[PDB]
Formats: structure tokens, sequence, C-alpha cells
């Protein structure tokens, strides 16, 4: 308690201070490889689709933890229920390439196809915010780099995508329900029916 | 009384008796350098690593909270380090950024100092967590400096400056300026800013 | 209203005349932010001073402000014959506020 | 040379609604700050309203809250203000003016002005 | 010669929080180096607990002022993570997502007034169990409470106890209940001299036994 | 690791199961900051 406040530095009091006892702390649940490791929807998808994980909805878990965090490195495994015959293609791979059986291609099972990918993007990191652009002038644009490739099939109904091996590293503001006129963001939690 | 901090950049220095410590940002050196990108082409220039100086704001009494006034780091510069944005393609820094707001003990308020790496206009909301980023206060009871200390950090492990900016200097008041009798009527905020670690690569043609 | 300014007053070529801007009820301090303007007719306004004390570069010396007996003063030292036209103060009060003055018809003799 | 110009005015009638543009050259128009001020013919300046760079405060004068609208738009370097439900009262020379200088940067600076428009209501 | 396998039925489907990894379908893939890159965090509460973040009162402000009229209770606010106060704190932003906490929440009052202002504030715990929080130091005095002065050190830090009946408390406040099942902190301001139009900043952060549980996924 | 039970190791190997890193020439950053946070009181205590 009572430190330099302009200092920034961090101080963090504990109830010792008051005679009580610090107690047993279990983090598991607030990890990041645990918290990213999870099918996220992709809500809006085409017959071609490129795959930015900027396409999550900003309000979901996922998504707003992936927003909380500068610069991102994830390896990528992908849920796609498609109509058709589903081919994915890397990085800097020519849209013209979709077309090809030669790339990694999944034939339709039944259910619906699950895939491993690669990181293939030519950078350290992705970013979710870029103060600039690429091309040889609004910012609002991310480079067209920042994807972990593109799929095409006939029709695609449904795609999940799941950050493996997720790294995150720089925060960014992360905000709640916004709270007017009254004490508490009040909601139905589950109750038994009685 | 350990609140007297020198901070000597090349051939130029800065001197403040009401320091707070210094800030050292997201780490407290520099990653690797010579990448596989550059072919080890990459080479140092020391001549670049000096204080240069630029005007922020008037901090007056009619800002209220939330008002922020920014200033991307790579910015136009009229010594060398600007002839070094003009003269190689690729380059890599970071920064030493010192703001000062000299008023006196006798007013009030608050100023937020903080680096965004990869800013972008914050809404309303999200300005109550400017914290999160590398960051001090400015307060008139206790200090008239904050200095803050960042490494290169982005994408690319050399950036092209006329195309992308890493860092931006964020100014927010927290606080609304206090002015009594005996007070400043306002304080003028001002930046002493200095690259760290200058690295260039890739010569470039004369400009005709 | 609010803010009194002489409506007009009259100085000789190459003499010293003080404008007074101040306050029904008040007294006119820093806080306030004191500003002049030149407004010749048939043309925009033009500043003089901000901050009762500063000067734009264009704005020739002989202008000069400061602030005394509670209310804002404009100077105007080595009166020319372009120094005739409407003078107006500008006063900060609350940030939904900005006060005009009423704005002195300078005649230079 | 940092010069503000700005059209849009005329003629209109009581109740009327209307845009005025200002178009503004030689600077940066998203580092700069807008102040409109109208001066009636024979009257004294009076300020009208206040909008920051990016458009994060936005203030109006008493006499004017809510039947002007003030916006920008930094791309187009163009500046807007939106007059609805005017007055007999309102026909003045309006002006745009840019707040900052050298040594000013604030609210309080006002140092470009327009060369005016003229709107006049009436009957 | 085959080995017979039961392939059951209830088993298998995709569950997305599963544990299962899926077929790899592209080979051999380096990826550039990202050796020490800055900045990184492998935790939320560690962002959570390093970076406190400013709370929202009046209209909309960080800071609670003094106030002239002779009431003396600057704020109240209810314990919960879902309150308005806590609305714009990163704690808050990262609890949406999790059902239950559990541990220490940290209050920062960081004094930003002239050198000539001084002050006495007072913050205290009230544990359910009133029906309305109390409005006067001298009857929050009786619950866990701490008071300090303004002086060279501007900023005050206070762990706010967790005391409650069950081990881990819901994050979420339920519609059904006119009382929050956690207390209240009420900010008081003592005494003050010359302090009108002074400014105390409180930010939040969790403390070193805080822990959130159960990752849920709400509209947020 | 992250979110991955299955006591059994992997039937692929890892040069196709995953992306492998480089490296050049403990890491945490926040996680330093939370540690070396102030405890404690600052002056005397009664």
């Amino acid at each position: 308690t009572t430190a330099t406040g302009e200092s920034a530095d961090p101080v963090t009091t504990t109830v010792e201070n008051y005679g009580g006892e610090t107690q047993v702390q279990r983090r598991h649940h607030t990890d990041v490889s645990f918290i990213m490791d999870r099918f996220v929807q992709i809500k809006p998808v085409s017959p071609t689709h490129v795959i930015d994980l900027m396409q999550t909805h900003q309000h979901g878990l996922v998504g707003a933890m992936l927003r909380a965090a500068t610069y991102y490195f994830s390896d990528l495994e992908i849920v796609v229920n498609h109509t058709g015959r589903l081919t994915w293609v890397p990085n800097g791979a020519p849209e013209a390439a979709l077309d090809n059986t030669s790339n990694p291609t999944a034939y339709h099972k039944a259910p619906f196809t699950r895939l491993a990918l690669p990181y293939t993007a030519p950078h350290r990191v992705l970013a979710t915010v870029y103060n600039g652009n690429s091309k040889y002038r609004l910012a609002a644009q991310l480079p067209a780099s920042f994807n972990y490739g593109a799929i095409r099939a006939t029709e695609i109904q449904e795609l999940l995508v799941r950050m493996k091996r997720a790294e995150l590293y720089c925060p960014r503001p992360l905000l709640a329900v916004k709270v007017t006129s009254q004490d508490r963001h009040k909601q139905k939690i589950i109750a038994p029916a009685k | 009384e350990d609140r007297i901090l020198t901070t000597r950049n090349g051939h130029t220095t800065s001197t403040t008796q009401s320091s707070v410590g210094v800030t050292y940002g997201y780490s407290t050196g520099e990653d690797h350098v010579s990448g596989p990108n550059t072919s080890g082409l990459e080479t140092r220039v020391v001549q670049a690593e000096r204080f240069f100086k630029k005007h922020l704001f008037d901090w007056t009494t009619d800002k209220p909270f939330g008002h922020i006034e920014k200033l991307e780091l790579p910015t136009d510069h009229k010594g060398v380090y600007g002839q070094l944005v003009d003269s190689f393609a690729y380059m890599r820094n970071g920064w030493d950024v010192e703001v000062s707001a000299v008023g006196n003990q006798f007013n009030g308020g608050c100023l937020l100092v903080a680096m965004v790496p990869e800013f972008k206009e914050f809404t309303t909301r999200e300005k109550y967590q400017l914290t999160l980023f590398p960051h001090q206060f400015i307060s008139p009871r206790t200090n008239m400096t904050a200095h803050i200390t960042v490494p290169y950090l982005g994408v690319n492990r050399y950036d092209q400056y006329n195309k992308h900016k890493p860092w931006t200097l964020v100014v927010m008041v927290v606080s609304p300026l206090t002015t009594s009798s005996i007070g400043a009527s306002q304080i003028k905020v001002y930046t002493n800013i200095a690259p760290t670690h200058v690295h260039v690569a890739g010569e470039l043609p004369s400009k005709e | 209203q609010t803010v009194i300014q002489e409506p007009a007053m009259s100085v000789s070529l190459g003499g010293t005349v003080t404008l007074t801007c101040g306050f029904i009820s008040g007294s006119v301090t820093g806080t306030n932010y004191p500003s002049w303007f030149q407004q010749t007719p048939g043309q925009p306004p033009r500043l003089l001073i901000y901050y009762a004390n500063s000067r734009p570069t264009e704005v020739p010396s002989r202008f000069s402000g400061a602030i005394s007996g509670n209310k804002a003063a404009l100077t105007i030292t080595g009166a020319q014959a372009e120094d005739e036209a409407d003078y107006f103060c500008c006063l900060y009060k609350t940030n939904n506020n900005i006060l005009f003055g009423g704005g002195t018809h300078l005649t230079v003799l | 040379e940092e010069k503000v110009v700005e059209s849009g005015g005329g003629l209109v009638q009581p109740g009327g609604s209307l845009r005025l543009s200002c178009v503004g050259s030689g600077f940066n128009f998203k580092n700069y700050e807008i102040n409109w001020v109208r001066q009636a013919p024979g009257k004294a300046l009076e300020w009208l309203a206040y909008i920051t760079q990016t458009s994060d405060f936005i203030y109006y004068a008493d006499s004017v809250k809510g039947r002007f609208t003030i916006s920008r738009d930094n791309s187009r370097n163009t500046a807007y203000l939106q007059m609805n439900n005017l007055r007999t009262e309102d026909t003045a020379r309006y002006f745009c003016t840019r707040a900052g200088l050298t040594g000013c940067k604030s609210r309080h600076c006002m140092y470009v002005w327009g060369p005016g428009a003229e709107v006049v209501v009436s009957s | 010669g085959i080995v017979p396998v039961a392939c059951s039925d209830g088993y298998g489907g995709l569950v997305t929080t599963d544990p299962k990894t899926a077929d790899p379908a592209y080979g051999m893939v380096y990826n550039p180096p990202r050796t020490n890159y800055p900045g990184r965090f492998t935790n939320l509460l560690d962002v959570a607990e390093a970076c406190p973040t400013f709370l929202c009162f009046d209209d909309g402000k960080p800071y609670v002022v003094t106030r002239a009229d002779e009431q003396r209770l600057l704020a109240k606010f209810d314990l919960s993570l879902a309150a308005k106060h806590m609305s714009n704190t990163y704690l808050s932003g990262i609890a949406q997502y999790y059902a239950q906490y559990s541990g220490t929440i940290n209050l920062h009052f960081m004094f930003t007034g002239s050198t000539d202002s001084k002050a006495r504030y007072m913050v205290a715990y009230v544990p359910p169990g009133v029906t309305t929080p109390p409005d006067t130091p001298e009857r929050a005095a009786h619950c866990i409470h701490a008071e300090w002065d303004t002086g060279l050190n501007s900023k005050f830090t206070f762990s706010i106890p967790y005391v409650s009946a069950a081990d881990y408390a819901y994050t979420a406040s339920d519609v059904a209940d006119t009382t929050n099942v956690q207390g209240w902190v009420c900010i008081y301001q003592i005494t003050h001299g010359k302090a009108e139009q002074d400014t105390l900043v409180v930010s939040v952060s969790a403390g070193k036994d805080f822990e959130l549980r159960l990752p849920i996924d709400p509209r947020a | 690791s992250g979110n991955t039970g299955s006591i059994i190791n992997n039937y692929y190997m890892q040069q196709y199961q995953n992306s492998m890193d480089t490296q050049l020439g403990n890491n945490d950053w926040f996680s330093k900051l939370a540690s070396s946070a102030f405890t404690g009181l600052f002056g005397a205590l009664l």
C-alpha cells in the first residue's frame, strides 16, 4: 500500500495487510493456450473463403480473446461442412490454384471434414491491427498476407476454426457489456425449472 | 534524492529533477537483429540515436477526460534519422520517449502517457483500459516528466517506415487540469524522443 | 451583455492606445484564455492575440496584450494607418459557451 | 498557404434545412479542429459549434443546440454544418474557422478564417 | 485374422471443446523465427494483475470528485464483476467469459490534486446481510475498512477480501435478485482541506489469489 | 500443452501434425511483471 502512482509500477497488495491469509490459486482456465483451443465459428462464409481469424465475431469468446492481443501465432484446425470437394491452398497461392486436386483436397465423407493446417504466413507473427498499408491511404485494411490460406468447394455451409499452439503478445482493451441506468448487468442465469 | 535522473543518448542530454523512474515497455532489451531476411547486409547507424523535440498539445482546463493526442513515432524528422528513412529501404529501431508537462505544484489533474503498438482510434469505452500499454502518469503534484523505453516490435523484422508506423505516442487526459489563483493557467506538453538501436538495410538510389 | 467592451476609441497616428475587455460580474484571468481579433469591413477577422500574451508570427509587433485590473487589455504601440478596424475580444467560459466582445471601432486620426 | 474555403449559402425560407460545406487546403485537415462562427450584419461574432479532430467531442452554443449538427470528413478535407428549423434571426455571415497554429494547439487559437458564406433566411 | 472392434454408438461425434487433434494434411513446414518476441503473455490473469484499469463513476468519469454537499459517500458499487462501475475494466472484460470466480480484488486510489489540497479517504467492504449500504463513515467503520491520507505517495491500494459462503462466486448477476450476493464497496471522504474540484482516480486489478474458472461464451 | 488429453502418443509425426519452429542465436513478459509486483507495506507498521 501507499506507493507512487505515477511510476506505474505494479503494486499487488494482499489480505495479510489486515490479518487475512492469501489462498491457493489455480489459474489453468485463464491460460492462453487452453482458452484459445476451441472451435469458433466463421459465420459469413462463401464458396471460396480465405481463412482469416478476423472473420470471427468480435464478441465471441475466441474472437474477443484474439482481438485483445496485438499480435498472435497459432497453428490452425478447421471443420468444414461442404457439399462438394474441398480444396485448400497456402497463403501466397494464386486464386486459380483452388480448382486443382494436386493441392490438399478432401473428399466429402458424410458429416463434415476435419483437417489440421499449418501456419503458412511469411511473417514472424500475425497482427489483429496494422497501422499502415502493404500496397505500394487508410490503415483499416489488414495486409492481404494475414491469412491461413483459402478453401474452395461447390458450397460451404459451416466453417469452424480452432487455434492450436496459440501465442498472444501485446494486450489490447477488452470490453464487457455496456451497463446503463442500473447497478449491475442483470441477466437470466440457468436455474432448475421449479 | 533518486528523483534526479539524467538520460544521455548520443551527444544529447536530458536531465529531470522530478523523475519517477523509467518504464521499460514490453521488454528490457532488443530482440535479435541479424535475421535471415537481410542476408547479413544490415548495419547500425549510431549518428541517428539522438534526441529530437516535438510539441504535442496545450493542456488546458477545457479538455475533459478521454481527450487523446497521438503522435506516430516515425515522424517528419529533419535530421540524420529522416535522411536514413529517405536513403534506406528497410529500417528498425526502438524508441526512448520523454514527455514533459511543466506547470507548478499548485495545479491539479493527471495525464496518461502511453506507447501503443499498432494504434487504432479507441472508442470511448476502450479509453478506460488504456493502461494495458506501457505508460506513466504525469501529475503536477508529483512529477513533470514521464520516461518510457520500448523496443522494436512488428509483424516484420524490418519495417518500411513510409508504409507502416509500429508505434504511437498517446497522451490522454485522465483528470482535468485544475488551476487556482497561483497555479499555471495552462500546461504545454513537449516530447524528447530518441531512436534506439537504429539498423538500416537496403541502399536506395539517389533522388535525382 | 456579459462581456463589456468599449464601442469605439480614438488614437492619433503613431500613438499608443489600450483597449479594455472584461465581464459584467467577475474577474478576467488566464483561465478564460483571452483572444483578440481584427476585422476590417468586408474582410474575415484576423487573429491578433491568443492567450492574452502571444502574437502570431505574421502579426506585426505593434499589437501586444496583457492582463491588468482583472480585465483583458490590448495595447497598440505606434498606431499606423492600417490599424483602423473593429477589434473583438474573445473569452472562454465553459466548453459550451464562447463569448465575444461587443467590438471596438478604433479610428486612427 | 493554409486557407479555408466554404460555400453552400443562399436564400431559404424559415423552417427549412440546408448544409454548409467547408473545404480546407494547404494543411492536413485531419490534424486540426473546426469552429463555426456566424456574424450578423452590423453585429459581433458569435461562436456556434466545435468539433475535434476525430469527432470525439462535439459542442454547440446554447442558442443553437439541437437545431444545428456539425460533422467532418477527414478523407475529403471537408467540414459540414447541417442546419435545421432555421429561424428569421439566423440570417448572418457564416465563417468556417480552423483552430491551431505553430505555438498554439488548442481550441482557443482560432487562426485560419474563411471568406464567409452568406446565408439569408426570410419569408 | 482381423481384430474385432465394437463400434460404440454414443461415442464419436464432434464436440467443440474436445481434446482430440485433427489428422494432418500438409507436410513439413518450418515457421520463421519468433524467438524473444516482446510482450508475450501466457495467462490472462497475469495481465489483469499487472495492469490495473479505471472504474466508471458520475457521468462516465474514472474519478470521484470532492462533494461540496455535506454528503460524505463519494461512491458505492456492488462487488459483482457485472457491476456498472466495473463495466469498462479489463477484469470484467475477461470475467464475462467465465461462469465463476474466487479470490481477492485490488482497488487502486490515485489522488490527483494540487499540493495545497489535502484529503483523508476511507474505503469499506460491506458484506451482504444489510438491506442498504451505510451512507456514513461512522456507520461503515464497523466493517472491514481502511483509511488513508494524501501526501508524497499519491496511490493507495486496498484488497477486497473474498468472504462468501461458497468457495466460488458467480461472475454474472441474476435478474431474480435485488441485492447482490456479494456485498458492497463504499468509498467515503472523511475530511478535506481546500480539496474542492480535486479528483480521486480509482483503478481495479486482480489480486494475488484471484481465480476464474469454467469458460463460457455469452453474447458479451 | 493446450486443451489436449490423449495420454497415448500421437499417431503422426510432429513434423506433419504441426508446423515446426526455428530459433535465432523465461520468455513471458507479463509473468515477470506480475512476479515483480511490490507487496507488503511501504512505511512503518504498528
